[PDB]
């Protein structure tokens, strides 16, 4: 058993579950979600604990263990 | 007291959040008690509890403050916000809060900190298999919670769904450990500890699948001034709204950010170096629009909510 189930709460609400490592990084994470939403990488952002995930950082670095619910969000631009 | 922010270039994402935070009483309270503990090194925390000490002490009661070095440090510590370019508020509401929280956590170790003690809550998610009716349950904190929203509803509506039960079947099916396999479930994700500040953010924005591209929604969602939680066991507490972080513009990839404030009964509209007391009927256009949700929309995006 080297991968768990965690959930993502998507822009409409809806949960989907994704099946990671805890190795992943959350650019893999953000892959992940692409294939199922369509949304790039590069317009996602991951809320998890309070906290807004780094690419570059892993599943394990945030011990996101099974179960966990990422938060969904994009962008709203100003100047 | 009732000072605007200078903008340095596309900033008003950062004094938009600068302007809801000041007007958080247990915030503000809490950056200028840092201030006065009168810290020698620099970094973003001590640039904030500089900004806050100045707006809280200018000679006027009306005027414009230059969160000069504030803006300096924030772009060099995070390449991010390391631009020109206009940015989420929300983006950079908890990049600041997770900031202030590291340095009084590193601060500690030279436990929760003060800024958790204002922001934090905490859900329990409850994932029941309907195959075994084995239920898990797992707590998760957060500093603001980030609700989806609908079409003519109000942040109760999109409070209320938040914590609903969904099921999870098909592509979305659980994985259960005692099953051992993908099997229907019911997922819920209640409020087990309510923070003395709510934040709530607003989910106004949709991908579009077939267009490769993503919109604003300027649909019209009503804030309450006051909103009463409950906790699964403190029974509940009373919210009252102190501050509006409102995006305007038709689109999401450029924008003016504003906020509207309560203070000592009336409401303040602050749109960087300009403030003016508005009308409490006023704050019913920051709902969004009601026909032509295409058009330029000036939206709530943020709330503030105020424990009693
Ligand atoms: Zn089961």
């Amino acid at each position: 058993g080297s991968h768990m189930q965690i959930f993502v709460k998507t822009l409409t609400g809806k949960t989907i579950t994704l099946e990671v490592e805890p190795s992943d990084t959350i650019e893999n994470v953000k892959a992940k979600i692409q294939d199922k939403e369509g949304i790039p990488p590069d317009q996602q952002r991951l809320i998890f604990a309070g906290k807004q995930l780094e690419d570059g950082r892993t599943l394990s670095d945030y011990n996101i263990q099974k179960e966990s619910t990422l938060h969904l969000v994009l962008r709203l631009r100003g100047g | 007291h009732y000072f605007g922010l200078v903008n340095f270039g596309n900033t008003c994402y950062c004094n938009s959040v600068l302007q809801a935070l000041y007007f958080c009483r247990p915030f503000r309270e809490n950056v200028l008690a840092y201030k006065a503990q009168q810290k020698k090194k620099e970094n973003l925390l001590t640039c904030l509890a500089d900004l806050f000490h100045s707006i809280a002490t200018q000679k006027k009661k009306v005027g414009v403050i230059p969160p000069k070095k504030f803006i300096s440090r924030l772009r060099k510590e995070n390449d991010l916000f390391d631009n020109y370019m206009q940015q989420d508020a929300h983006e950079f509401l908890n990049y600041l809060l997770n900031t202030i929280a590291d340095i009084l956590q590193e601060e500690k170790k030279q436990e929760l900190t003060w800024v958790h003690e204002i922001f934090q809550g905490t859900l329990t998610n409850e994932t029941r298999c309907l195959n075994c009716e084995t239920v898990s349950s797992k707590d998760e904190d957060f500093l603001d919670l980030s609700v989806d929203v609908e079409q003519n509803t109000s942040i109760t509506h999109c409070l209320r769904d938040f914590s609903n039960t969904e099921t999870l079947c098909s592509e979305q099916k659980y994985y259960c450990e005692t099953c051992c396999s993908k099997q229907e479930a019911q997922k819920r994700m209640r409020v087990k500890k309510l923070p003395m500040i709510l934040a709530l953010h607003l989910k106004r924005f949709k991908y579009m699948e077939q267009l490769h591209r993503y919109t604003k929604l300027s649909y019209r969602v009503v804030f309450p001034l006051e909103l009463r939680l409950f906790n699964t066991s403190n029974l509940d507490r009373m919210y009252d709204l102190v501050a509006v972080v409102v995006h305007c513009g038709s689109g999401p990839n450029r924008g003016h950010y504003i906020t509207i404030v309560k203070s000592h009964g009336f409401w303040l509209l602050f749109d960087d170096d300009i403030v003016e007391k508005i009308d409490a009927q006023a704050i019913e256009e920051f709902y969004g629009l009601t026909s032509d949700i295409s058009k330029n929309s000036e939206s709530g995006y943020i709330l503030f909510y105020q424990s009693r």
